[PDB]
């Protein structure tokens, strides 16, 4: 009727609220572990960066990007897609390697020449060295990473506890390491190819950090998003509650009139 | 075998003694599929 | 309510949400119309008040979708609207 | 329609809208002052629609295989599939 | 209108605003007249009465009269039997809805609830 169709729809809205509540709590739980990982990762990164800074290493072109497989984690997926698009204008010929289904789908739409290597299955777990290493190893073999005159990784830096801003950084090429402004009394090995080895080592060490920063931003976004969902759902509960209440009153009155009409005759 | 792959195998070996926590074991587990693409076209996805 | 609305010339709807949230008089400007002309209010208060009804139904629009990425155009309007 | 049916010439009758018959019967009944039924429609409104609709049916080969086919075309009252008519 | 349409034989126009008021007015007199009212309280002569008027307004072979009739939907529920019975007799309708009015678009014509035989 009005009453039953209203009533079932309100029940649906209620169930939606319950799910959005549940997810929001679970997301918070997941987030605490995520943050813990990211802290450790970031600490490690600073040590590697210490060399690059002090060395003042100063760098087609590769673009690498990070998002999870998982969707509905707010606008992480599409803000990063937008910043990939921005730097895809800049260099038309760059080969984009997409680590994550979500960035794969969005990027594939904007230019379908980009995708050369892509991953799938990374997003559902915390960053782990094992993952980074394997991706790195494949990055060298499959894409022949050393060829590019620029490597750049794009990720979502989890800027503040309620924000994420898409960010990029350049992984220095092996050529870059060689010719580095201060490659002063850095190095002593002329035998071991410290540039060609350090390149490989920082390919992964940098990538792991990027993945870690990303994972934290992703889970943080999902928490934020599911929180806003709960609020939006609440508003819908209240609005349909008023509709329900009115509809209920109306049915009682309308039915009552029919009985009256009969008695009156 | 990349430099970081070289280190990777060594790390995997190091998680072998048996007194080690679950999180260590979890860090050795992985699950991924490198899906190659070209042009559009997609050469088949295969586990790392 | 509707039967009365139909008879009267214009409505000056007051909104519970605004009333509660400390705007007194709580004159919602979304649902207040005056079907009776703007040749009601004196010319001074027509000139100065020019387009302010429109502007505050632009503040209404701006803050409707404010709850994503606010550009300076929206922000300027929002700042004006809020004041 | 029955002239077709009896004669053994297959035919089809569209009764559009059957809903307007119900409105019509409502007026008729209610100013005869027969007791008003549920939702004000006549008390034997079901009987009105039933007697009309049941008069189209495929006949046997005994009776020359006639067949009036019927299509009532009821208007929904705005979505309510549980309204009396 | 008929005098112009028929006898004077020129194209006419007719505006009736608000022809719900015709329906409504009948419902007011109805109770007093002595007829047990039909559902939602409207006159039990609702269908015929709407009919007699709204079929007098028609483009005869004598002349063509484009007519525009405005229906005040009571309570704003179009499913109510009195606005509902109006819908049948109109060649084009452009239902204007309170929701679209709230969104600010004036004219407030609902864009998904208009139809005309000419739309074809």
């Amino acid at each position: 009727a009005t009453l039953k169709e209203v009533e079932m729809r309100l029940k649906s809205i209620k169930n939606i609220e319950k799910i959005t509540k549940t997810m929001k709590i679970v997301a918070s739980t997941r987030l605490s572990k995520a943050e813990k990982a990211k802290i450790s990762a970031k600490k490690m990164d600073e040590a590697e960066q210490l060399f690059y800074k002090n060395a003042e290493t100063k760098n087609k072109e590769l673009i690498v990007a990070i998002t999870s497989d998982k969707g509905l984690c707010g606008s992480i997926h599409s803000q990063l897609a937008k910043a990939v698009r921005r730097h895809l204008n800049d260099q038309p010929n760059a080969d984009i390697v997409t680590i994550g289904d979500k960035i794969k789908m969005q990027l594939l739409r904007t230019h379908p020449n980009n995708i050369k290597l892509s991953i799938n299955g990374i997003g559902k777990d915390a960053p782990t060295f094992q993952e980074s290493a394997l991706i790195a190893d494949k990055l060298l073999s499959v894409m022949k990473a050393g060829t590019y005159p620029k490597i750049s990784i794009f990720y979502n830096d989890p800027v503040s506890s309620l924000s994420f801003e898409p960010s990029e950084k350049p992984i220095f090429n092996a050529k870059t390491i060689e010719q580095s402004p201060s490659f002063g009394k850095f190095e002593i090995d002329t035998d071991a190819n410290v540039p060609r080895d350090l390149f490989e080592y920082t390919l992964a060490n940098q990538m792991l950090t990027a993945m870690a920063q990303g994972y934290a931003a992703e889970i943080s976004a999902r928490r934020n998003a599911m929180d806003n969902a709960s609020k939006n759902a609440g508003d819908m509960i209240n609005r349909y509650s008023i509709l329900y209440n009115r509809t209920r009153q109306a049915v009682i009155t309308n039915e009552l009139v029919d009985i009256i009409t009969g008695a009156s005759s | 075998i990349s430099y970081a792959a070289y280190l990777n195998v060594a790390a995997q070996a190091i998680r072998s003694t048996e007194l080690q926590t679950a999180s260590v074991l979890n860090r050795s587990q992985t699950d991924a599929f490198y899906t190659q693409y070209k042009n559009a076209s997609e050469p088949t996805p295969i586990t790392k | 309510p509707t039967n009365v609305i139909s008879i009267t010339d214009g409505q000056i709807f007051l909104e519970a949400e605004l009333f509660y949230k400390g705007i007194r008089p709580a004159i919602n400007v979304g649902l207040s119309v005056s079907r009776v002309g703007s040749a009601a209010q004196v010319k001074a208060l027509k000139q100065v008040a020019g387009s302010l009804k429109l502007f505050l139904a632009q503040y209404r629009e701006v803050a409707a979708f404010a709850q994503s990425d606010l550009d300076a155009s929206t922000k300027q309007t929002l700042v004006r609207g809020e004041r | 329609g029955e002239w077709f049916r009896d004669n053994g010439k297959h035919a089809l009758i569209v009764y559009d809208d059957l809903s307007k018959q119900a409105v019509a019967y409502r007026q008729l009944s209610l100013l005869l002052r027969r007791p008003p039924g549920r939702e004000a429609y006549p008390g034997d409104v079901f009987y009105l629609h039933s007697r009309l609709l049941e008069r189209a049916a495929k006949l046997s080969e005994k009776e020359g295989s006639g067949s009036l086919t019927a299509l009532p075309v009821i208007e929904t009252q705005g979505g309510d599939v549980s309204a009396y008519i | 209108a008929e005098y112009f349409r028929d006898e004077e034989g020129q194209d006419v126009l007719l505006f009736i605003d608000n022809i719900f008021r015709f329906t409504q007015a009948g419902s007011e007199v109805s109770a007093l007249l002595g007829r047990i009212p039909s559902a939602v309280g409207y006159q039990p002569t609702l269908a015929t009465d709407m009919g007699l008027l709204q079929e007098r307004i028609t483009t005869t072979k004598k002349g063509s009269v484009t007519s525009v009739q405005a229906v005040y939907v009571p309570a704003d529920d179009l499913t109510d039997p009195a606005p509902a019975t109006t819908f049948a007799h109109l060649d084009a309708t452009t239902v204007l809805s309170r929701g679209i009015s709230e969104l600010g678009i004036y004219p407030a014509v609902d864009p998904l609830d208009s139809k005309s035989r000419l739309l074809d």
